[PDB]
């Protein structure tokens, strides 16, 4: 049953360990077009794959309230790297996969959130970051957490060079408990996925 | 309609008491009243 | 001959909770559309419903550890908004700016163990009216309690009731009394199999009935 | 009731799990635009304001209300005491504006002054907390409400109507420092 | 028995935009008639609409000049209603009164050269977010532009569009921050043949979907 | 778009030119009866004054929006704040008609005195510029509204009703001296 | 009725509120709502 294949653009990824995918806050993007952008507006297909990342080194030293964060979009090397450079105003939702495969024979937790419009967190309001879009990761039960959110702003479209309003978010619940035939650390990586990459307003050359 | 118990219509209209809102949704109500109940699994009454 | 009027005392004072409208003096604005924006919310219930959140037990961890003792009560706490392993809920969160609540708290313990561990634990909620709170199983299994194994799915779910005399209570401890007006919740640890430091998250979050009653706010700005 | 966990999905046990009996509820006092719809008084005055709604104070019941959600909108409506005329700029107007009486200008009564403004920003929807900066911490000039201007403003109150939020964040309350349970005084008839 | 009323507190200060009349003193006037009088505006958008008016380019003159060089940028302005090359026009007269605005801007290109002469201009709308303004068209050209010969029709028409993240944009140019929150035009020419001192004059207008919001006024007294 | 410049007929090319789209516009803001309908200060107070629309400063809002047109029609309204009564006469009563208690009359309240006004002169236009002079720079003697009269007059508003404009006229801003385009303040929100 | 938000009728008639019109056309609205558009000569898109 547990058996999951998501494909992005010409890319795909499959898990044997899933538990299923969690919508943050909506289910689909709202209206595209819009009265600011004067239907100046085109959609770049090319640019919805998967791009990985590595987020931090899960070690059995870290305890309750480590936290580590990716504010997305990051640097970008691909085809969204230079939509970034070439377009003025974008706009896109995102798919999220986070793995840290150990075996099933380690102990602890991982709560893995989208949190909107990144700002510190003081030691007591990490107890409620449950309020987000959010799954768990727990090498007993599953190695995958899948989170998929919309494009949700103050404007309808936005510059990523000021603007970056998602942020990927990691903590230890509980920290890595580890035997003599378990992994002695875990190292866990992101996949992310644009979707609905809208451009707007092209920007001269530097060539 | 919140916090506003007055029986007649107000004096002003809906142009000038308010702004007017434009067109061209609650979310958490649909989370939490599909939340899951009940039991799982067997039953033993 | 015009309309006699007579303008009476004690009225029209601004109360800063009236339920009466202003005049306006700036018309025919428009607003930027923002139909079908993602992510609202219309009651705070709602969200303490969908979303549960950590508690906070010794040394601030929303986890207890399986211990090796015969004393087997991992945890115990008052069943009120202002307890101090509440202290950091969003349910406590929105709980100090009411006056009274009712209805059902539920609680979901959340095991974290390795493949190679097990455990059985219960969850009693022992009523007022008692002086010292039980300190063994074999005495707290006559209230009403929940017994879970460790298995697959990994999730418990206990509704800790609202039985008590008034229809409403508050949501604070009153003054120096102590043996708080509405029972304690102890949770133990029956048995376990080599689990030596494997944990378990306990959340709290609101029922299918609860309820706020009264709007203050006791925080001294 | 069992589960799994990691899902992340709601689950909602209720009483009927142990023989008990779910009663009714009536919710009304914790709805959105009711509770956020009363006076709360701004400590920042000067003889001339902007009135941003992230100047109320972060543990009143409005204020800690509104900073436990991303985006908002509502209309608004002050109450402001103060000696002379006050004049009211819309969100966009320069500062020199506020020196004319074409603008909104209310001549003063004995109590006091209390006005409706409409919600006046360029942007959908406001919001409380802004990752990044918006020049070629602090919230972008363009995250208000107006501006108003008297010879000296000695209090300012305002009230949200038609409050609309969106995208909740984390709500804190006092931590309880060693005791069991946080105690304090309650109203008690006297003697 | 009379009507009680309350008189509240707060309300009935003269707002001077407040909606309601006043009370009159002196009835029974007849105006002189006034019927189809020649003339007539209801909406200041409108005439700036159906009136182009000139811009204002170096020492004050309303036309860029063809120039003999290897650098063919003839101008380049801010898209903002306070812009300096706009400082004349009807458009930014009224703008100065309003406070945000949203919508297309039309510019009109008028050549005024003799039958002898020939030039092909481009002109491109450059969005925000580069650092340096381009310089030659081989770069500039990436951006939304448009070009155009000289025969017998003389005049191009422009819309310069509205492409902004808020809906609505403001009139002011906030404080010494640089680099305009909206891009600028630049106006170019790819090449003129004997066309040596021959001028061509430049004027702007309202759009199809041009509107102004919030009425102030900051021009001091 | 191409066209016949010199036919000065007018051309309003939209964005479909290249692959846009025109979207809805709501232009009440910017609408005559709209705009003129607001009160402004009038700085020329006297023992004696003569209600004429010109006196207005020529860069507030209704003042220079009126002297942007050639003729106007308009009823009045009027707030003035006096000490002792205020005596009003229409469009050419004679100067020491403004002495008696026969015409309106308003005997002063505590805050101020706030009249309305009808449209008394005798032409069925007025105008804001008149080329020629009317004896046998400045307007005719009858363009006004009326005069009024009171002990002394210390603050005197107007405000024109039903407004209607004719035969535009050039409308100014505040020029730019040497900047690439005028920068000032704009109200932001403190600290 | 511009920049007026009562809704009860004047209190006062029309003859003593304001100025009453007699008899015996807005232009510019129909100078620029005929302004040519489009294109001119041919096109390929």
């Amino acid at each position: 049953d547990r058996t999951l294949t998501t494909r992005n653009g010409h890319t795909t990824s499959t898990t044997q360990s899933s538990v299923g995918v969690t919508y943050g806050y909506s289910t689909g993007e709202d209206h595209v077009s819009g009265p600011n952008t004067s239907g100046l507006e085109t959609r770049v297909t090319q640019a919805e794959r998967f791009f990985k990342k590595h987020l931090f080194n899960w070690t059995t030293d870290k305890p309750f309230g480590h936290l580590e964060k990716l504010k997305l979009p990051t640097d970008h090397k691909g085809v969204y790297g230079h939509l970034v450079d070439s377009f003025a105003y974008m706009r896109n939702g995102w798919d999220v996969e986070v793995s840290a495969v150990g075996n099933q024979f380690n102990g602890g937790c991982l709560l893995v959130a989208m949190v909107p419009e990144w700002k510190k967190f003081t030691p007591r309001e990490k107890y409620q970051l449950t309020l987000f879009p959010h799954q768990f990761i727990s090498p007993r039960t599953n190695m995958t957490a899948h989170i998929t959110v919309p494009y949700l702003g103050v404007n309808r479209y936005d510059q990523y060079k000021k603007h970056k309003p998602w942020t990927l978010v990691v903590m230890v619940v509980s920290p890595l408990t580890t035997s003599s035939i378990g992994a002695t650390e875990i190292k866990v990586y992101a996949n992310i996925a644009p979707t609905h990459v809208h451009v707007a307003g092209e920007l001269p050359s530097k060539e | 309609s919140g916090n506003t118990g007055s029986i007649i219509n107000n004096y002003y209209m809906q142009q000038y008491q308010n702004s007017m809102d434009t067109q061209l949704n609650d979310w958490f109500s649909k989370l939490a009243s599909s939340a899951f109940s009940g039991l799982f699994g067997a039953l033993l009454a | 001959g015009i309309v006699p009027v007579a303008c009476s005392d004690g009225y029209g004072g601004l109360v800063t909770t009236d339920p009466k409208t202003a005049d306006p003096v700036y018309g025919k604005v428009y607003n930027p559309p923002r139909t079908n924006y993602p992510g609202r919310f219309t009651n705070l219930l709602d969200v303490a419903e969908a979303c549960p959140t950590f508690l906070c037990f010794d040394d601030g961890k929303p986890y207890v550890v399986t211990r090796e003792d015969e004393q087997r009560l991992l945890a115990k706490f008052d069943v009120s908004l202002a307890a101090k392993h509440m202290s950091n809920t969003y349910l406590s969160g929105i709980a100090q700016y009411y006056a009274q609540y009712s209805g059902t708290i539920n609680l979901h313990f959340m095991f974290t163990g390795s493949t190679d561990s097990k455990a059985r634990y219960m969850v009693a909620y022992v009523p007022p009216g008692v002086e010292t709170p039980p300190d063994t199983p074999e005495r707290a299994a006559h209230c009403i309690h929940a017994e879970w194994d460790t298995g697959l799915n990994s999730k418990f779910t206990f509704s800790i009731p609202y039985v008590s005399a008034a229809d409403y209570a508050y949501t604070a401890s009153d003054v120096a009394e102590t043996t708080n007006v509405q029972g304690w919740v102890c949770i133990y640890q029956i048995t376990h199999g080599k689990a030596q430091n494997d944990t378990l998250v306990v959340s709290v979050s609101a029922g299918k009935d609860f309820e706020l009653r009264l709007p203050i706010d006791p925080r001294t700005q | 009731t069992t589960s799994a966990g990691e899902s992340a999905d709601p689950v909602t046990t209720t009483v009927e799990n142990y023989g008990g009996e779910t009663q009714v509820q009536r919710r009304h006092h914790t709805d959105v635009g009711f509770i956020m719809d009363r006076f709360v008084k701004i400590n920042n005055t000067n003889p001339t304001h902007v009135i941003d709604l992230m100047q109320t104070h972060q543990h009143g019941l409005v204020g800690a209300l509104l900073r436990a959600a991303t985006y908002y909108f509502s209309d608004l409506e002050i109450v402001v005491r103060h000696e002379g005329n006050l004049t009211w700029v819309p969100n966009g107007a320069p500062e020199a504006a506020l020196s004319n009486a074409g603008n909104p200008t209310a001549y003063n009564k004995a109590p006091f002054t209390r006005l409706a403004l409409p919600y006046t920003a360029p942007h959908r929807v406001l919001a409380t907390v802004y990752n990044g900066t918006s020049k070629y911490t602090q919230l972008p000039a363009s995250f208000n409400f107006g501006a108003i201007r008297a010879t000296d403003i000695s209090e300012l109150l305002v009230r949200m109507k038609r409050a609309e939020l969106y995208c909740p964040r984390p709500l804190l309350a006092v931590e309880v420092t060693a005791q069991d349970r946080h105690k304090q005084k309650i109203i008690a008839p006297a003697k």
